[PDB]
């Protein structure tokens, strides 16, 4: 099945500026991005630790 | 805000910033203890910052007051975005002055073509990322429900309206959510969502505050 950890980060259509983490497989690390507040995809974490636990090594 | 202008310090005295260690949303002060914002701006540990101009520097007119209650509309739908409204109670009453002032709720809905003022500290680029220090402002008209529905087929509910310019270049953007759309001195809208920002044929979508006036008044009074 497609690995959600490999999907690009998704801001979505809402207009907040909320800092979330995503796993960046090209770089091999959890990175920050801007989430707009709604319609999150799964490569979207509230902390670096949550991102590493779910996606580390993908 | 894309395509706008520098408001000028404290010229929009009802505009607040919601802070969770950094600015993430706007809001509008409606009395000394209550702010209106978007439901998708819900976070625990919100601090409301009043009297701001430069969001990154302490300048002299600020009041920083924690939220004591953050009440999302009970029918907010996080998939359709219907009922995208939240009320925030301040843990202590703001001190009202020329730089910190409330905005009136509407007595009736506004019509297509009514010119409004939209404001916030969100991104100023339609492609790319630049966040301002000081508050930005944009004049924009309410658009017809028919044009809004044509722009966003199947997505516009009775509690949403579009505002802006179909040619592109002028819109609200990430970091403006929750903030005001004010038309002839009344809070008619809350920054909510859109397809990107400032794109041709894709105006911003706003929560239609006039549909919530009784709920806002009764909820504030019950809390
Ligand atoms: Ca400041």
């Amino acid at each position: 099945r497609p690995d959600f950890c490999l999907e690009p980060p998704y801001t979505g259509p809402c207009k907040a500026r909320i800092i979330r983490y995503f796993y960046n497989a090209k770089a091999g690390l959890c990175q920050t991005f801007v989430y707009g507040g709604c319609r999150a995809k799964r490569n979207n974490f509230k902390s670096a630790e949550d991102c590493m636990r779910t996606c580390g090594g993908a | 805000i894309v395509g706008g202008y520098t408001c000028g310090a404290n010229t929009v005295p009802y505009q607040v910033s919601l802070n969770s260690g950094y600015h993430f949303c706007g809001g509008s002060l409606i009395n000394s203890q209550w702010v209106v914002s978007a439901a998708h701006c819900y976070k625990s540990g919100i601090q409301v910052r009043l009297g701001e101009d430069n969001i990154n520097v302490v300048e002299g007119n600020e009041q920083f007051i924690s939220a004591s209650k953050s009440i999302v509309h009970p029918s907010y739908n996080s998939n359709t975005l219907n009922n995208d409204i939240m009320l925030i109670k301040l843990k202590s009453a703001a001190s009202l002055n020329s730089r910190v002032a409330s905005i009136s709720l509407p007595t009736s809905c506004a019509s297509a073509g009514t010119q409004c003022l939209i404001s916030g500290w969100g991104n100023t680029k339609s492609s790319g990322t630049s966040y301002p220090d000081v508050l930005k402002c944009l004049k924009a008209p309410i658009l017809s429900d028919s044009s809004c529905k044509s722009a966003y087929p199947g997505q516009i509910t009775s509690n949403m309206f579009c505002a802006g310019y179909l040619e592109g270049g002028k819109d609200s953007c990430q970091g403006d959510s929750g903030g005001p759309v004010v038309c002839s001195g009344k809070l008619q809208g809350i920054v909510s969502w859109g397809s990107g920002c400032a794109q041709k044929n894709k105006p911003g979508v706003y929560t239609k505050v006039c549909n919530y006036v009784s709920w806002i008044k009764q909820t504030i009074a019950s809390n």
